[PDB]
């Protein structure tokens, strides 16, 4: 994609996103603070395979370490909803309470998220529902009572 | 070319499949209509086994 988004770019956008380690607060900045947020990510990823379903995350292959280095693989559309999410998770480190903004923002970001992934599955007929003859099962197709299976 | 020379075979033979092809789809009706009212569970063919 544009610019591709890797690993420590979410991390460090859900710590300036609280005035924890940005250029345009005070200063600063930790490196325990990283691996400690890339694993979160990890694991939140790992999490988000059930209730969300899967949105793309690239996962490290076999054991090593993240690393902050690595490639995403997600979309630029969903890094809001993943930092807001992930900033969430991790507020507590720190021990700070978000602010009725910063939940109304996540919630808007994850309600974008959740639009982009709708199935509404759309049930189908049973198996001994007839076909009427109006549509000559006989000829034409084969099979009166609909399949309602495969 | 007849009796036992099969050359009027053929011709008997083509003959059965000009006459079957037109009255194909008219006849499953009327066999299916005998078999919908008088056999015990015909009123259900098609399905039989679904569930």
């Amino acid at each position: 994609m544009a610019t591709v988004l890797t690993k420590g770019e979410i991390v460090l956008f859900a710590l300036r996103k609280f005035a924890i380690a940005s250029n345009a607060s005070l200063t600063d900045v930790e490196p325990q603070s990283i691996e400690d947020g890339v694993n979160d990510l990890e694991d939140m990823m790992s999490e988000w395979m059930i209730n969300p379903g899967d949105i793309g995350y690239a996962f490290a292959t076999g054991d090593e370490q993240p690393l902050p280095d690595d490639e995403s693989g997600l979309p630029r559309k969903y890094k809001h909803a993943v930092g807001y999410q992930l900033l969430l998770r991790m507020l507590s480190d720190y021990s700070l309470e978000p602010t009725p903004q910063v939940l109304s923002n996540a919630q808007r970001s994850y309600d974008a998220l959740m639009t982009d992934t709708l199935v509404v599955p759309s049930m189908r007929r049973r198996g001994d529902f007839p076909v009427g003859q109006g549509n000559k099962y006989d000829v034409f197709t084969s099979d009166r009572y609909y399949p309602g299976d495969l | 070319m007849a009796e036992t020379l099969e050359k009027k075979h053929e011709r008997i033979m083509l003959r059965f499949d000009r006459a079957y092809s037109p009255q194909k789809e008219v006849r499953e009706k009327c066999i299916e209509a005998t078999r919908f009212a008088r056999v015990p569970g015909g009123q259900w063919e098609g399905a039989t086994a679904a569930g």
